[PDB]
RNA sequence: AGGCGGCCCCCUGGACGAAGACUGACGCUCAGGUGCGAAAGCGUGGGGAGCAAACAGGAUUAGAUACCCUGGUAGUCCACGCCGUAAACGAUGUCGACUUGGAGGUUGUGCCCUUGAGGCGUGGCUUCCGGAGCUAACGCGUUAAGUCGACCGCCUGGGGA
């Protein structure tokens, strides 16, 4: 109903996936978009243009709030963070703080034991 | 030396992002780095560093 | 390989003075027989003489004018999987990728003489209004859209 | 020293040169002895400047 | 030996050295004897987040009893008990002694004409090259597979066991 112009973005980028979430302040979402719904699926859910078609349709979907003024909470090894970041810059909004937040093992519950890569 | 817990020495030890930098970039003896480590480890359990910069 | 051409040099048309003349009937002849490819231009321009805007010196031009792409799709292998790629169209195929959709179109038809059946095609090459005739373009209309991996 | 930036950041800077993988920790691990037996041709310390 | 890590406290086993002290061969090994699981399993009783044999659902495919993927029991965890299981494989039974160098780290113990941001003796641990000699060969290489005494087990084709 009101603009805010402030809030905080929450962007999961992995080499098989992409997810743009926008919330206030307290963290509820004002928007979401995921690439699987922009129509891109396996390992190129992960590309530069596949990450631009939800981060805009995410910007597009906070745009009854007016926001200007922006702080990133990133997950994920995937290098689409940059681009992601610029093409949701694209919709005039100013990013003053980026923080990597990545579930990269801490963890809780078992620890796995195959190998990867 | 002199009371471990001083985090102004702990945080020339750790990255940007707070990891434990390696032997090699300090020149440090194993012996040491060891023991520097548990003193890192420990500040956690002392509230003087989170244990990952994420949290 | 890669010590090979490029590009060999043909000698232009000698009453047009263009290259693009010589060109055409190299690739409109069949059998090598040039002579009755040099019955075939200039008579199918006929009906273009006077409905050519740029004049009848460009006639021919303006249906290659109307096509002048930068890449194609293409479809490539990488591994066990096989994937579409841009590539570059390049100056000397800039001007001539028309100039082959055009032949082909007449060589496919079968109605008159071929100074007709070429004059069928050249009639709408810059007007472009006929049913399902663009999609001779979505080989380049999908290489300004790739978007690949990077 | 690699990304010390803290806040506002743009592109990639992930892809650096020395420590982490050759220069002078991890991967070349099957050459073993090479860490320590060549001293002077691969090992400036030695004491008196940064240890 | 298997192994054992996370933070704090109390209790607590074993190792190692120098100048002296004490018994005065009191020692070494050892058939039987008495002791000790990484795991999986079973047994008495709990417990179920994570993961998952089995089984189901869907795919891929000739089929797919596998991988992928939505679920899921037993088991994993615990108070514990039984077993003695294995690549228990770093393939070196236990004790004693002689010998050739180096690069490196740690821990005792004793020294230094310490202009060192340290150095050097001498014990214990100890990584990796390397000389003699042994082995068919890899290599072992002073922490020996060299050399040589003490004690207790094991070996003498494979299929079948």
């Amino acid at each position: 109903r009101k603009q805010v112009s402030d809030g905080v973005a929450h962007i999961h980028a992995s080499f098989n996936n992409t997810i743009v979430t926008i919330t206030d302040r307290q963290g509820n979402a004002l928007g979401w978009a995921t690439a699987g719904g922009s129509g891109f699926r396996g390992s190129r859910k992960s590309t530069p243009f596949a990450a631009q078609v939800a981060a805009e349709r995410c910007a597009d979907a906070v745009k009854e709030y007016g926001i200007k003024n922006l702080e990133v909470m990133v997950k994920g090894p995937g290098p689409g963070r940059e681009s992601t970041i610029r093409a949701l810059n694209a919709a005039g909004f100013r990013i003053t703080n980026i923080t990597d937040v990545t579930p990269i093992p801490h963890n809780g519950c078992r620890p796995p034991k195959k190998r990867r890569v | 030396e002199i009371d471990y817990k001083d985090i102004a020495t702990l945080k020339n030890y750790i990255t940007e992002s707070g990891k434990i930098v390696p032997s090699r970039i300090t020149g440090t003896r194993a012996k040491y780095q060891r023991q520097l480590a548990r003193a890192i480890k420990r500040a956690r359990y002392l509230s003087l560093l989170p244990y990952t910069d994420r949290h | 390989r890669r010590r090979v051409i490029g590009q060999r040099k043909i000698l232009p048309d000698p009453k047009f003075g263009s290259e693009l003349l010589a060109k055409f009937v190299n690739i409109l002849m069949v059998d090598g027989k040039k002579s009755t490819a040099e019955s075939i231009v200039y008579s199918a321009l006929e009906t273009l003489a006077q409905r050519s805007g740029k004049s009848e010196l460009e006639a021919f031009e303006v249906a290659l004018e109307n096509v002048r792409p930068t890449v194609e799709v293409k479809s490539r292998r990488v591994g066990g999987s096989t994937y579409q790629v841009p590539v570059e169209v390049r100056p000397v195929r800039r001007n001539a990728l028309a100039m082959r959709w055009i032949v082909e179109a007449a060589r496919k038809r079968g109605d008159k003489s071929m100074a007709l059946r070429l004059a069928n095609e050249l009639s709408d090459a810059a007007e472009n209004k006929g049913t399902a005739v663009k999609k001779r373009e979505d080989v380049h209309r999908m290489a300004e859209a790739n978007k690949a991996f990077a | 020293i690699k990304v010390r930036e803290n806040e506002p950041f743009d592109v990639a800077l992930r892809r650096f040169k020395r420590s982490c993988e050759k220069a002078g920790v991890l991967a070349e691990v099957r050459r073993r002895e090479f860490y320590e037996k060549p001293t002077t041709e691969r090992k400036r310390a030695k004491a008196s400047a940064v240890k």
